[PDB]
């Protein structure tokens, strides 16, 4: 999934879904 | 292992393992040949195509 | 001609502005289906930008 800007300050937005 | 980054594209790269666009990290590589294969060929990987 | 010059250029101004639509600015179509139907997506971002 893609996630928000406001919960990730550093990382990738792309989170794992698999 | 050079099509291992955020922007590439191919087989491997888009069926196995993509990358984000805006990934942040490091890749990480080294040889492993004289450990990873063996005499009569090693066949305990698998890739999707 | 004092009140047809503010019905002309208001029009004016309305008709520059549509026609920005049909330029480039730099990148290599103007449609915006035509990048997202032509490029894979991580150089579709660029010339979107
Ligand atoms: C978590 O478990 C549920 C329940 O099995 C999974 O939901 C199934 O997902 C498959 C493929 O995505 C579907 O074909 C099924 O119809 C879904 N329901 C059931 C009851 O099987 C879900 O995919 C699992 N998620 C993870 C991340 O493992």
């Amino acid at each position: 999934y893609r996630r928000p800007r406001e919960q990730i300050i550093i990382g990738s937005l792309w989170v794992f879904c698999g | 292992v050079r099509q291992i980054a955020p922007g590439q594209t191919g087989k491997i790269a888009d069926y196995n393992y993509k990358l984000p666009d805006d990934f942040t990290g490091c890749v990480i590589a080294w040889n492993s040949n004289n450990l990873d294969s063996k005499v009569g060929g090693n066949y305990n990987y698998l890739y999707r195509l | 001609g004092k009140l047809q010059d503010v019905v002309n250029q208001n029009a004016q101004a309305l008709n520059t502005l549509v026609k920005q639509l049909s330029s480039n600015f730099g990148a290599i179509s103007s449609v915006l289906n035509d990048i997202l139907s032509r490029l894979d997506p991580p150089e579709a971002e660029v010339q979107i930008d």
